[PDB]
């Protein structure tokens, strides 16, 4: 059976006939993992929450939805205003 | 008690 | 911003302007996830490659449309 080691929990999931997926989700933390590429113009950013999240590849900050977290995550730079 | 083909909810 | 907890990833999925609709898609696992219950004489059918169908209350099994799925899911 084909695994991957969760990178937030370290526990095995099993991506048996799962490779068709964009992510896997861990059984034990239920956190998602991508397997393929995020989708043209986009990219992934984990939170430090570790909720995974979607960007546009020119976004310069993201929200993470979580109630209890709500971070703003800034991806690069700025220019002045 | 039938077979149907399946519609995506998308 | 309303959020309702995707089935499939867990990911959160913004619902805003959109609680009229019975099912919603996840930005980050393309599968879709309902916010209501199926209208009457239909049924929801989650096959295992993922896909949510949508079926006749009087279908036993349902052939998942998926390319690389074709799963047939025996509902009783
Ligand atoms: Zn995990
Ligand atoms: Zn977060
Ligand atoms: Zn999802
Ligand atoms: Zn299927």
């Amino acid at each position: 059976a084909p695994m991957i080691t969760c990178r937030v929990c370290q526990s095995l999931i099993n991506v048996e006939g799962k490779m068709h997926q964009h992510v896997v989700k861990c059984g034990v933390c239920n956190e998602a993992t991508p397997i393929k590429n995020a989708p043209p113009g986009k990219k992934y950013v984990r939170c430090p929450c570790n909720s995974l999240l979607i960007a546009k590849v020119t976004s310069q900050r993201i929200a993470c939805p979580r109630p209890y977290c709500k971070r703003i995550i800034n991806l690069g730079p700025v220019h002045p205003g | 008690g039938y077979t149907e083909q399946g519609q995506e909810a998308l």
